[PDB]
């Protein structure tokens, strides 16, 4: 029925494997930031919004590779849970 | 709790290979990260590497020579750095810290001393040091014990197990053609002795002996 | 790599003064910086994280300050067991590096050396050897001489010296005097001496034993 | 354009002692410099790409580090066949710049 | 007018805790910032912390000791820095400033002198300074107040109530055995006295006393 | 915390000339500067925001200018009633920080 949900906890989980992840992949190239969980989540948040501010980013190939999964999945995930809530809104656009 | 155990000390001939433990207790959790760090005598903190017990994942610095393989046994919680070939260099006190993946180490070891000599162990040799039949007395008594003999560092002294610890002192060790010796104080108020006991409690980690020696008096 | 700079090296201060620790990044590395503290063979203790943020256990007199490339670490007022090693520690970019260290010193009242001679024992003795030692404890400040004499005559061969660092208990110093001897040769006098020459005093301390 | 500061020029040192080579960068280039060794009348060769990772037929002595602008190329210990002249070189920004070089005598 | 008030001065004695206040007029916004700054005698400014009364969110200066609590009363707008444990070193003047959250301190306070001390209070004697009998005039005289004998600073003083204050002088106080004194002075033209008053209001806040001196001719 | 230094300390000028103040950041703020007045036994006043931007009630020889690390208060033409002290605050970064001070002297 609320299929939402499901898509959210899809979310959840590319988020947090997503920033375990990096964190193992960037943790060995000298420069890089994206070193700690705390973080790493809220880069997780950044990549599947779409947003990137930028402030953090991967710089080596597995952890590119990571955001790349963070991308596909979190993207595709985060549009589910985005349009559910839209659809939502309008059913009380017209019980005005 | 003592949340990391590491062993008192290693003697390493030149050329040879030794391999640190460090046991963890407390909460495991699976982003939690191991960490080492050299402290070499006189000199300042130097980080060695990382491992995180979860995935088996390692890291080295890069900055300084590479002579250590960080390896994890998940089942008995034991973290492992083998150091191969080893140098006088290489002879410095190696703690293990935990970090819970955030920035800082929480907790810390009590570190290993590693000698690197071709010489043999030997263990102390504990001498009392009781007051002399004119010595006027203070308020306060001053004795202490006397640790001679004993390869390689370090040797801990303790007093009545720490019941006694204000007003001690252990004096830093000099080495004597392959042996080192020390010296530990104690200074209680007159009263209190003999009337109570003193002991002076010296370990030597690296022979793996611990002896006791009671300060009586003189006659 | 970021290379964390801590200037000065040696923090000399009075007792309950405000003393403050810098340390300069190489980079701007945020509010990654934390602060150790390590004391005379001892393991390192945290004492702040993130810059300013208290640690469970830690005296409030312990502050911390700053972010981009320099940072503080602040004593409100100092007493002899803040006498230790200081570090800080990046956690901004990999790998993990430390600071160079500054040690922190404290002013005390001058002290006198309280002397303390000890006969060789009777088990050193069994074995074939003998050794007589002298205390010189919680004197201030560390500069001090020590005299041997065997039967009034001054000698110097097998006598061992052991100094101390500042006390984290009174912020004094002491030293250990050690002159080393066969049982033979040991029994081949009577009296010893302990002549202790520091500065609170014209007249030298002496502690002396018949055998 | 990165100017690559090869600080000293002449690094002499006795045989089995460890040596560091110095290079510094204008401005921050992360960890793209790489170290070339030149011999007598010879061309140059690769030794370490990317500040630290070692190339396939270079003796493990040789070692580098660094990031930002401060980067290091290390010998554990030296014999009479690392007398050379060593160069690095930034890839981060067009174009890419040589060092001034640096010589090791024993 | 006057947007933030604020006492004219606290005497706090050694290791006790005062309580300043600083009540806002004006447009009142839910977006407003009340700042704390801190001058000691001879520095500069010195941030001390910000609080918003929306929300009661408060923030401190983490460079120096954090002595202060930052409190605020939305119904009768009124900001509270509570100062802890004060010492010597916490002498100086705070003022109260509002910031529309864009950056800047439109508006200040006139700031409020906090003296730690363990003296009393003690109201000032004011005694007028009129010319002698043999003085030659210009086309302009020259007289004043004599503030002498308060505890603590400081004092206010104006000449009609603000009407002269062209050629007028205060000079810095003096310490003088846990007492102070200073001076004023005035430049009317001649022909303008005594046909025009001249009077001094001095106020001290610390004892909450304001008197007038009328500066007759001496015969 | 961004450290704003004010170089020099005392300003020395003869009268009718015009005056320049200094405030130099420890890094980049942008033009989150401004700019206050504080004469003797007086409370500080807001002179100028974000480094130009003029305030209602000043005399227009008072201006501003810089951006960066950089900034500079400038008095068209001094009188007496310029006398007193002069400071800088940035709001780019969190804390905000003031300047140490430059006394103006005719
Ligand atoms: C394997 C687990 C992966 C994720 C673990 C996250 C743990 C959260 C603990 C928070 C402690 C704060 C750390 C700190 O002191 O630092 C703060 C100041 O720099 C920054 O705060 C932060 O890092 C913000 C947390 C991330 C935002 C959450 C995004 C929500 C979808
Ligand atoms: C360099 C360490 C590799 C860690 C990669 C984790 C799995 C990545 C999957 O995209
Ligand atoms: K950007």
């Amino acid at each position: 029925w609320r299929c939402a949900g499901a898509a959210t906890v899809l979310l959840v989980i590319v988020l947090l494997a997503g920033s375990y992840l990096a964190v193992l992949a960037e943790r060995g190239a000298p420069g890089a930031q994206l070193i700690t969980y705390p973080r790493a989540l809220f880069w997780s948040v950044e990549t599947a919004t779409t947003v990137g501010y930028g402030d953090l980013y991967p710089v080596t190939l597995w952890g590119r590779l990571v955001a790349v999964v963070v991308m596909v999945a979190g993207i595709t995930s985060f549009g589910l849970v985005t349009a559910a809530l839209a659809t939502w809104f309008v059913g009380q656009c017209q019980q005005q | 709790q003592v949340q990391l155990q590491q062993p008192g000390a290693e003697l390493v001939k030149p050329g040879a290979s030794v391999k640190l433990s460090c046991k963890a207790s407390g909460y495991t959790f699976t982003s939690d990260w191991i960490h080492w760090v050299k402290q070499r005598p006189g000199h300042g903190l130097e980080w060695i590497g990382e491992i995180i017990p979860s995935y088996g994942r390692a890291n080295y610095n890069e900055k300084i020579q590479k002579k250590a393989t960080l390896t994890a046994d998940k089942s008995s919680s034991t973290a492992f750095m083998q150091l191969s070939s080893l140098t006088s260099e290489d002879s410095a006190v190696y703690y293990c810290a935990r970090e819970r993946g955030d920035g800082y180490f929480a907790v810390w070891g009590a570190g290993t001393t590693v000698t690197v000599s071709s010489a043999k162990t030997t263990p102390p040799s504990v001498y009392p040091l009781a007051p002399g039949s004119a010595a006027q007395t203070n308020s306060m008594v001053t004795l202490g014990c006397l640790v001679k003999g004993y390869f390689p560092e370090p040797v801990t002294v303790t007093w009545n197990s720490g019941s006694l610890s204000s007003g001690v002192h252990t004096f830093p060790a000099v080495l004597q053609s392959d042996l080192y010796t020390l010296s530990s104080s104690v200074t209680v108020p007159s009263s209190s002795w003999p009337s109570e006991t003193v002991t002076c409690n010296v370990a030597h980690p690296a022979s793996s002996t611990k002896v006791d020696k009671k300060i009586v008096p003189r006659d | 790599d970021i290379l964390l700079t801590q200037s000065p090296a040696i923090l000399s201060v009075s007792p309950g003064e405000r003393v403050s620790f810098s340390c300069r990044a190489s980079q701007s590395i945020g509010t990654d910086i934390h602060w150790y503290q390590q004391r005379t063979n001892g393991s390192p203790r945290l004492l702040i994280k993130y810059a300013s943020e208290s640690i469970s256990g830690i005296p409030s007199r312990f502050s911390g300050s700053g972010s981009g490339t320099d940072f503080t670490l602040s004593i409100n007022s100092v007493e002899s067991e803040d006498i230790a090693n200081y570090y800080c520690q990046q956690s901004n970019r990999w790998p993990f590096t430390f600071g160079s260290g500054t040690k922190l010193e404290i002013k005390r009242a001058d002290a006198a050396p309280t002397v303390s001679i000890f006969p060789p024992s009777s088990e050193q003795l069994t074995s074939g050897g003998a050794s007589v030692v002298c205390f010189l404890n919680n004197f201030y400040p560390k500069d001090i001489n020590v005299k041997w004499k065997i039967d009034g005559s001054e000698r110097q061969n097998g006598v061992l010296n052991s100094w101390t660092d500042q006390d984290s208990k009174d912020s004094t110093y002491s030293m250990s005097s050690t002159l080393t001897l066969t049982k033979d040769e040991y029994e081949r006098h009577n009296s010893y001496t302990c002549e202790a020459t520091h500065k609170t005093s014209t007249s030298p301390i002496v502690k002396s034993f018949n055998r």
